[PDB]
């Protein structure tokens, strides 16, 4: 009953039991990575990452989680953080010269699309393309963002192609524990600030250290103000601010 | 009795009641007989008698029915050999098996051996892994002393059978014995009837005579195929309870059991 | 296993291997520190004193500039690290060209592990068996900064950090003396940091060391032998008993 | 089966002498359905053993016959595609000659072409050779002629021809013809016989229920032009062993 | 050990082709989807599966053309490949010919695609297999996809995990809604019962289920959402 | 009992050397004797043949070909990989040196080209070299005589006087003990047939072997007379008959 | 251990495998042909068998008239045959239009004996398992055999033979050609040369053979061409 | 599984183990051997095989050359080796004819060692197993001597040596030498290790090789010397053998 072992070693190759395992073990990667949050109300989306203080003399700021991308969409790594700016290189090309070939604003679900129509650039293209990467990589983005159409949406970006309108996403070392509790304190009739309370609450459960202003950060999204991320010093009074409460 | 028949040097099978050939085994009446009869002209030159001799082809010849038949012309002991099944993985034992039966067969009086399917000892050496290849010339090495050492006797004739000829150029161990390499036919269409002539006696069958044989027989012309005709043939005069063969059952068996002996 | 003779693969854990043994080559390597102060940078260096037939009219160098306002500095191996050098001078040169304007330092430490990651990413290919770090000034602005990077590619900015011989040794020591809460000043208390600093590897040869700093206005000055030998003293002379 | 080490790629000669993958595609089509073509005096027939799945099969929707345009036909057994991807190249290959020498196509040229394109599918490592064989002919200013490929690559010239699951029925179901018929015949004469054939063939599975396609390309019914069948034709040529069979 | 199945270069030591092989166990190892045929007007179903108690759906049935679609079944990825393919040609067809494109030309051409990558060292196999309707100006068609090439013209068929649970009702009732014509408000009925026996407890939320149908007077158009409770 | 790099061609083993490019050279062995000896006017080219079927017109064959007027070759190895190394050889003479300075090229500037050819072989793997190894000899008006040996590992020696193949060692044992550095032509031919002598099996007559010489001009060969300086080739290779007459001494 | 599998992989002995199965390839046939050479002409004999009856016996052929003055006899598969033929039928149209005049033989063997050369230093392709034998009619040298190979061994033989039944074949005719001491023979007629040939080959092997179980190939000055059933009967007539 | 069977891997204990598999391939070749001095620079050689019948009296083996300023010596294999010479004889030409000025020798080096780092990654390719030695002059830096190595990393020395047994030599050389020698104490010490570190007892006249740069011309830039054998089968006779 020979096992597993044998067609593991190529990209290209199916096993008995019908499927791939390279793309299969991609998504083992994003686990090794930090944590990452996105939850969405009617008043606003927000976002939420862990930053793996590994010593007390980096600039915290040196590394980012988060991107202003656009007007109105915003990213969330998980996983190697080297082959993410090979997406968004190619992301915000696209979010630019669509106001180019078409002289207006952007709709996500191209750019989902668009991203992952290129994780699968490593075989078949998808507009008949060739074989540009050996190396499926491994990240997990969180594609928020507002269109006029549908109005305020995230995703959730596999390198495996294909993508998921998550209401509340989690991916990274905590999918497990989170995405379990979230199901139990998602409503459809949110604050913003009923969103970052939690956001800040489940970072916390899930995680090794204790909290700080510098241990976490977090966004939100609204169409008229755009990417705007927090500062560290707002970002520490809400901490304060879910102790009081606490009590 | 352990290792093999040995045929008590007189039971005593029919090297002419067999569809062979007359200027082969008559080739081999030279090697063997005229020594073991006649003497006093090989003493006369002082020459040795012969040193064994390569029988090559692929089977369907009988190219070992005439060799124990001969020997029991002569009247010495048959064995086998098959390298086939003397190779053993270990370092020596391969060797051992070797020296076992030049002694064992001198422990007897006369004795000749019938090795076949010696390419497993000739080999060409294309893995050349030295773990290995370094002894397979070791057990074969000690074969080229172990035959003729000291061994002045007249009596222990040796025979090697060896389908696939030349695929051995290790070594083709040409000079001095193999004083024969004899050219070995095939069942010509000729021949068919006389080997028809010999399975089909001992038979009360209204005759089963036919040319229409050898035109089946073509490119079946393996001896088996003739034994098997003549024992398929004889299960169908009873199909039906018959009392006596029809010889279209011959043109029928040919015709349809060469099938597998043309295609695989 | 066999999960870690290739780049194109991977392990069921999820991780690459051709990549992190690279990590294991740069810790072969010399010990390469760096601190910026309130408003200066130093950068040093584990040179040796190998035998009395190289010519002393020419020391080797670790660093080499790219530009009057950009350094750089490694470990691990010269060869791959002779490239990136090159390929990252030129491209500093036309910045200034096509934009009439200098480089932001961020824009170049992005190119560096812009090759960085395409070595690795398609086959065919061998990483750099290096890690470097950039150091420098912004133009028009008194801005301190340094970066890392590292073959997988990817840009950090510490305060201080170091890469070879017996780091684990340093990059603990720094955190248990240098701090935010107190950022220096100028140079020679920058580099009274530094020269200490060197002493886990060190072991006590004055032969086996240089040192630059860094200006402002695109201006930069390396630094002599006995010009540390004193300051071999000062931090010696606190080591009394 | 004898040689293991030798059947991993193309390009390797066993030391007998032999290239084995090849001997393994053969053993392919053996496990495919039947086809046959025999030769007429004036032009000459095709059929094939279709197969079924269910009812669920559109009837007379899903052929297995294909052709070529100057009045030349082929089909082909084993795995349909490779059979389907070679003829491909043949509508491709004819544009390629009178476009240039202002005629249409004559046969053997023609076959010599794909009876060596398929040679360079066996010539090299990175490929496969098409577990097809493929059989075609048709009319051209010198006569009638047939042809069979086989991914050797060593087509032939016959008279009748056949391969699939019915080939030692259909190897004397259509030798005795050549002793009947010195003669030749017309395609009238041939249907009423060549769907005889199918259902001798068919007898190995009587399980697996089934269908007929004819095509036939003649000088005297057609003038020269490669046409199907239909109508009160095959309906009775079926009949023509529906009823001579039982 | 089952050899000779590290590429699609090689063939079995009988004659056959594992890769491939594998390949159609992938279909089995995602979710259900059927198809059905009139004289008049076809139709197909599929139940699409969630990823949890909170995501969304997944985008199953894709307009190639007006005249012309499909429903996949098993890995989607490598199916936009060939659904890209199908919206060039018939876009090319138009721009040049102005001629409907023939639905059963697609299944045609497919079959030697799904081939030149069953030849070559590289790439795989498109390893999906997938349903096909359309009219056009000859009568309304249903044509599948397996992986290995061979396409076929059917009246309705169905494929995935747990479709033989539905096959059967169409043997069984064949021959009642294939005359059927006019009023597709029951035939999209037929294939529900005919899928409904072929579930582990699913249930068949609205959210659950997409319907897709085409005729000579009805455009390919899709009915997901609170458009299908009806349909229930 | 070699292993695991021999296999290719571009792995240094741990002692430091290439794989199957000391295996090429176990053929150069295997094929036929062959020498040459340089002589204070000329130089001297000699090969046999054991033309297996003698049924062959052995004539056809040349283990000898021509380079220039002045160069020519001979082996002592594999054949195929010979007739082609020529006209990849003289084609290079024309491209390379003629056309871009007026005339034929002196020898070294010709083997020097013969060994790019050979390198480009054992550049990669999966591609093997040339079973053979070559002496080339010459004349031109800067140095004069020289006799090179080419190996196919692109190295390229000078000699003064060689054997190659079977008879190799034995040979050139002997070319050591009956040579002199300061001889003559004549004599020369009268060492390499006696030389020929020690490795030679069947006939030893003038149809079965084929040896060729340099020296003096042969403006008989010339036929385009009319011109003071356009001078004749230095390259000829003696008939069977006129060979076989030499042997009789 | 590898050094079989590959082509371009010298063995420490130095002989490589893989050609010389290819050398072996040749005779999954069972044929055995014969060429002889004439005083102005020259002749190709070849073995037939069409054993099973669906054959038409005209279109079976290792014949191949490429163009003009040349003629060629394959051992080995048809199908490799044809792949080298059409080269053949390729070139000649060149070295007309590129140097004049057409090809002798003896260049055409050497042409493409050199490409089956370059084909035992990469893995373009596998070497073909063919060993051909071209024959022609010089306008200079006269006429000419020449035996190619695989690897690209070719001579010239004054008339030799291919097949499983070399080493007899090769007996009776040097024992023919020393009862006159000639390479060639004489008798000019390309007619009576095959009464000589054929049996020359019957006794050589001992069976006697029909109309309908050979093929010819005639190469004559100014042309070369194959021949049907005439000429049948004279070597027993007389 | 070991980390040999190609150079684009490294291994989990961080190294390319093909790379010293080359490195160890000069230890085969020949000995060579440079002194750098006051006056000029010498050279030194010996050749492997030393037979009867093949001359190499006239024609040179391990001193090439490059230019009239620049001589090398040369190691290692023979096909991989010329190409090298042949690009430097290049590279320097295509230098002058922009520049209409000579080459400087840091230049030359540098980029004639970073194309052996590109035959060490990119591509399954074999890494030119050579170790030059670098003799010339150039005003920036006066007199100068480098010396290579297959990986492509370089080293400016003042009296080394390569090949067969130089471990040893150097040994011979590290304590019995003085920077303030002219020019024959470097040729009796240089001919006294050869002497010492030999495999045979010939030290014929044809088994070495010398060769030199000298600054003699009065103003003029430069003279060589490479001598035949009549100017060195007399110096060791000269010298005391
Ligand atoms: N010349 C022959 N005449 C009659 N029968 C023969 C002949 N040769 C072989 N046989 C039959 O074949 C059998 C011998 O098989 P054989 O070919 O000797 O096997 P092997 O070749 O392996 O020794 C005998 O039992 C005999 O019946």
């Amino acid at each position: 009953f020979l096992t597993r072992s044998e067609y593991d070693r190529g990209v290209s190759t199916f096993s008995p039991e019908g499927r791939l395992f390279q793309v299969e073990y991609s998504l083992e990667a994003i686990k090794l990575g930090s944590t990452a949050i996105g939850i969405a109300t009617k008043e606003g989306v927000v976002l939420g990452v862990e930053k793996r203080a590994t010593s007390p003399l980096l600039e915290s700021d040196s590394i980012e989680k988060i991107v202003e991308i656009d007007r109105h969409i915003g990213c969330a790594m998980s996983g190697l953080t080297a082959d993410a700016r090979s997406m968004i290189e190619h992301a915000r090309t696209a979010a630019v010269t669509h106001n180019l070939y078409y002289d207006e604003d952007i709709n996500v679900e191209s750019l989902t699309q668009s991203v992952c129509d290129l994780a699968l650039r490593f075989g078949e293209g998808a507009s008949g393309e060739e074989r540009l990467m050996s190396r499926p990589f491994g990240v997990a983005l969180l594609i928020a963002g507002h269109d006029a159409d549908d109005g305020y949406q995230l995703f959730h970006a596999e390198p495996s192609g294909t993508f998921y309108r998550y209401n509340a996403k989690a991916i990274g070392s905590g999918s497990e524990g989170a995405q379990a509790e979230l199901l139990n304190e998602w409503h459809s009739s949110l604050t913003l600030k009923e969103a970052e309370l939690l956001v800040l609450k489940i970072l916390k459960q899930v995680m090794e250290e204790k909290l700080d202003e510098n241990n976490a950060q977090l966004s939100c999204i609204t169409k008229q103000d755009g990417f705007k991320i927090y500062d560290n010093e707002k970002t520490a009074e809400l901490i304060k601010e879910l102790k009081e409460k606490e009590a | 009795l352990v290792y093999n028949m040995t045929s008590f040097e007189q039971g005593e099978i029919t090297f002419d009641g067999i569809g062979g050939l007359t200027e082969q085994i008559r080739e081999l009446r030279e090697v063997i007989e005229l020594p073991l009869k006649n003497p006093e002209i090989f003493q006369r030159v002082g020459i040795k008698p012969p040193k064994g001799v390569l029988l090559y082809g692929p089977p369907g010849t009988g190219k070992t029915l005439l060799a124990k038949a001969v020997a029991a012309t002569i009247g010495a002991n048959f064995i086998f050999s098959p390298a086939s099944g003397i190779v053993d993985k270990y370092i020596g034992e391969s060797a051992r098996i070797i020296r076992e039966m030049f002694a064992y067969a001198k422990e007897h009086e006369p004795c000749i051996i019938f090795m076949d399917e010696v390419d497993a000892i000739g080999g060409r050496r294309f893995s050349e892994g030295t773990s290995a290849d370094r002894e397979i010339q070791r057990t074969l090495m000690e074969l080229l002393t172990q035959m003729d050492g000291f061994d002045n006797l007249g009596q222990t004739k040796i025979i090697m059978a060896t389908n696939r000829p030349d695929t051995l150029d290790p070594a083709l161990l040409r000079p001095g014995r193999l004083d024969r390499k004899v050219e070995i036919p095939l069942p010509n269409e000729a021949g068919r009837l006389e080997i028809f002539k010999i399975h089909t006696a001992k038979v009360k069958k209204t005759g089963e005579f036919d040319f229409e044989a050898a035109v089946k027989m073509s490119d079946g012309f393996n001896g088996a195929d003739i034994r098997n005709c003549a024992t398929e043939a004889g299960f169908f005069a009873i199909r039906d309870d018959r009392d006596h063969i029809n010889p279209d059952d011959l043109m029928k068996a040919v015709r349809k059991v060469a099938e597998v002996k043309k295609l695989e | 296993s066999g999960y870690d003779r290739a780049l194109s693969i991977f392990s069921p854990d999820g991780h690459i291997f051709q990549v992190e043994y690279a990590l294991e080559a740069v810790k072969r390597g010399t010990c390469a520190v760096g601190v910026k102060g309130k408003n200066c940078v130093v950068l040093g260096c584990e040179r040796r004193s190998t035998l009395k037939l190289q010519d002393t009219r020419i020391t080797p160098s670790k660093v080499s500039k790219i530009d009057s306002h950009v350094v750089l500095s490694f470990s691990g191996l010269n060869a791959d690290s002779r490239i990136l050098i090159e390929k990252a001078r030129v491209e500093a040169q036309s910045h200034r060209l096509t934009l009439e304007d200098p480089v932001t330092v961020e824009y170049l430490t992005r190119y560096v592990a812009g090759v960085q990651q395409r070595y690795t990413q398609s086959g065919g290919v061998r990483p750099f068996g290096v890690s470097t770090l950039i150091a420098g000034f912004d133009p028009r602005d008194d801005e301190p900064k340094l970066y890392q990077t590292e073959p997988s590619g990817i840009y950090s900015s510490w305060s201080a950090q170091t890469i070879g011989r017996n780091s684990k040794t340093v990059r603990e020591f720094l955190e248990k003396n240098y701090d935010r809460k107190e950022p220096p000043a100028t140079v020679e208390e920058c580099v009274k940091l530094t020269v200490r600093s060197l002493l886990e590897v060190v072991q006590t040869g004055a032969k086996n060391i240089e040192i630059t700093v860094v200006k402002p206005d695109s201006d930069i000055v390396a630094l002599s032998s006995e010009e540390i030998n004193q300051y071999v003293t000062q931090i010696e002379q606190e080591k009394q008993e | 089966s004898i040689g293991t080490g030798y059947d991993l790629s193309n390009s390797v000669f066993s030391p007998d002498g032999r290239n084995f993958q090849v001997e393994y595609a053969v053993k392919a089509v053996e496990n495919g359905t039947t086809s046959i073509g025999i030769k007429c005096n004036d032009g000459v027939v095709f059929a094939v053993e279709k197969l079924i799945t269910s009812k669920l099969l559109v009837p007379q929707k899903n052929v297995k016959i294909q052709v070529v345009d100057r009045h030349i036909g082929c089909v082909y057994s084993g795995l349909i595609p490779d059979g389907r991807h070679l003829v491909n190249r043949g509508r491709e290959e004819a544009a390629s000659f009178k476009k240039l020498y202002k005629t249409p196509i004559p046969i053997p040229a023609f076959a010599d072409r794909l009876g060596q394109y398929v040679q360079a599918h066996t010539l090299y490592n990175s490929v496969r050779p098409f577990g097809v064989s493929t059989i075609f002919g048709g009319v051209d200013k010198n006569g009638a002629h047939l042809y069979m490929l086989e991914p050797s690559g060593s087509y032939w010239g016959y008279k009748g021809a056949a391969t699939g699951k019915g080939r030692q029925s259909a190897k004397a179901e259509l030798e005795k013809l050549v002793d009947h018929h010195p003669e030749g015949l017309s395609a009238r004469e041939a249907v009423k016989q060549a769907a005889k054939i199918i259902y001798l063939a068919h007898e190995d599975n009587k399980e697996k229920d089934f269908e007929l396609e004819i095509s036939w390309c003649s000088l005297s019914e057609t003038n020269g032009l490669h046409k199907f069948v239909k109508g009160d034709l095959l309906q009775e040529a079926i009949d023509f062993a529906q009823k001579e069979i039982n | 050990r089952n050899n000779y199945d590290g590429d699609t270069v090689t063939f079995s030591p009988t004659g056959r082709l594992f890769q491939v092989e594998y390949a159609l166990e992938a279909i089995k190892q995602g979710s259900v989807t059927v198809g059905l045929r009139s004289n008049t007007h076809a139709v197909l179903v599929a139940l699409k599966r969630n990823a949890d108690e909170l995501s969304s759906y997944q985008k199953k049935i894709i307009k190639c053309d007006e005249h012309m679609g499909l429903s996949l079944a098993g890995l989607a990825p490598d199916a936009r490949v060939l659904s890209n393919y199908l919206r060039q040609q018939c876009n090319y067809s138009s721009l040049v010919f102005n001629r409907k494109l023939a639905v059963e030309r697609a299944g045609h051409l497919l079959c030697d695609k799904a081939q030149k990558n069953t030849q070559s060292y590289g790439g795989r196999p498109y390893g999906v297999g997938l349903l096909i309707i359309g009219y056009d100006k000859s009568g309304a068609h249903l044509l599948e996809f397996q992986p290995s090439g061979n396409v076929t013209e059917l009246y309705g068929t169905a494929i995935g995990a747990r479709s033989q649970g539905a096959k059967t009702y169409l043997e069984r009732t064949l021959d009642t809604f294939i005359k059927i014509d006019g009023n597709p408000d029951e035939l999209i009925k037929a294939g529900v019962e005919a899928i409904s026996q072929s579930l582990r407890d699913e249930s068949l939320t609205v959210d659950n289920l997409s319907i897709a149908i085409v005729g000579k007077d009805t455009p390919f158009t899709i009915y997901d959402g609170e458009a299908v409770a009806k349909y229930i | 009992m070699t292993d695991r790099y021999s296999f290719s061609l571009t792995t240094f083993s741990p002692s430091g050397k290439l794989g199957q490019i000391d295996y090429a050279l176990t053929a150069v062995k295997q094929g036929v004797t062959s020498l040459g000896i340089k002589a204070t006017n000329g130089v001297v080219i000699a090969t046999e043949k054991k033309s297996s079927s003698p049924l062959a017109m052995s004539e056809t064959l040349s283990k000898v070909s021509l380079l220039t007027p002045d160069i020519g070759a001979v082996y002592s190895g594999m054949g195929p990989d010979y007739r082609v190394l020529v006209d990849k050889s003289r084609k290079v003479a024309h491209t390379s040196y003629k056309r871009i300075y007026g005339e034929y090229p002196p020898t070294k500037l010709l083997v020097s080209e013969v060994a790019k050819i050979m390198q480009e072989a054992t550049q990669s793997g999966g591609v093997r070299p040339f079973g053979v190894s070559l002496l080339i000899a010459g004349h031109d008006e800067f140095n004069g005589f020289s006799l090179y040996q080419v190996d196919p590992s692109g190295s390229y020696f000078p000699w003064k006087a060689t054997a190659i193949g079977k008879g190799s060692v034995a040979a050139k044992t002997f070319l050591e003990k009956r040579w002199n550095d300061e001889l003559e032509l004549e004599d020369a031919i009268h060492i390499a047939l006696l030389t020929l002598k020690e490795s030679v099996e069947g006939e030893f007559n003038g149809d079965t072997i084929e040896l060729a010489i340099i020296g003096d001009e042969n403006p008989d060969l010339l036929g385009y007379t009319g011109i003071p300086t356009d001078k004749g080739p230095r390259f000829r290779k003696l008939t069977s008959q006129e060979i076989n007459d030499r042997l009789e001494a | 251990a590898g050094y079989d599998r590959h082509i371009t992989i010298f063995s420490p002995e130095g002989r490589l495998y893989q050609v010389e199965y290819a050398f072996k390839a040749t005779n999954q046939t069972n044929i055995n042909s014969l060429a002889v050479r004439g005083k102005d002409c020259t002749v190709v004999i070849s073995q037939k068998k069409v054993p099973d009856k669906l054959l038409d016996p005209t279109t079976v052929s290792y014949i191949f008239c490429i163009s003009r003055t040349i003629g060629m006899v394959v051992n080995g598969p048809i199908p490799d045959a044809r792949n080298a033929a059409l080269r053949a039928k390729a070139e000649a149209a060149e070295f007309r239009y590129k140097y004049g005049y057409d090809m002798p033989c003896d260049v055409l063997a050497k042409r493409m004996a050199n490409l089956s050369q370059i084909y035992t230093q990469r893995a373009y392709m596998r070497p073909l398992g063919v060993i051909l034998t071209f024959v022609s009619v010089d306008e200079e040298l006269g006429p000419s055999i020449y035996k190619t190979d695989p690897a690209g061994y070719y001579v010239g033989y004054k008339a030799t033979a291919t097949g499983p039944k070399q080493q007899e074949i090769t007996t009776n005719l040097e024992n023919h050609f020393k009862k006159s001491k000639i390479d060639h023979i004489n008798e000019e007629s390309w007619e009576k040369v095959v009464e000589f040939a054929i049996t020359h080959m019957i006794d050589a092997l001992g069976t006697e053979f029909s109309k309908n179980d050979l093929e010819v190939g005639v190469a004559t000055k100014d042309k070369f061409f194959t021949l049907s059933a005439e000429n049948i009967e004279e070597r027993l007539v007389a | 599984r070991r980390y040999d069977s190609r150079t684009t891997i490294f291994s989990p204990e961080g190294r390319l183990y093909q790379v010293e598999y080359a490195l160890e391939s000069i230890s085969h070749a020949g000995t060579a051997i440079g002194i750098m001095a006051s006056d000029g620079i010498v050279l030194a050689a010996e050749r492997k095989v030393t037979s009867t019948l093949l001359e190499q009296d006239t024609s040179t083996e391990k001193l090439y050359k490059l230019n009239d300023k620049i001589a090398v010596a040369v190691a290692g294999l023979t096909a991989d080796a010329e190409i090298l010479i042949n690009t430097a004889r290049i590279h320097a030409q295509n230098y002058l004819k922009t520049y209409n000025e000579d080459i400087p020798v840091e230049i030359l080096v540098r980029r004639l060692s970073d194309i052996k780092q590109g035959y060490t990654q990119h591509g399954g390719l074999r890494p030119f197993g050579v170790s030059f030695i670098y003799a010339g002059y150039d005003d920036r830096y006066g007199y100068q001597l480098y010396t290579s190595n297959p990986s492509g990393n370089y080293t400016g020395w003042k009296a080394i040596s390569v090949g067969a047994n130089t471990s040893a030599a150097q040994t011979l050389l590290q304590m019995d030498y003085k920077d303030d020698m002219k020019v024959d104490d470097a040729i009796e010490l240089a001919l006294k290790t050869l002497s010492k570190t030999t495999d045979s007892s010939a030290l014929t006249y044809d088994r070495l090789e010398f060769a030199t740069i000298r600054k003699g011309a009065n103003d003029g830039e430069v003279y060589q010397k490479i001598f035949k054998p009549q100017e060195i089968k007399d110096i060791l006779v000269k010298t005391g053998i």
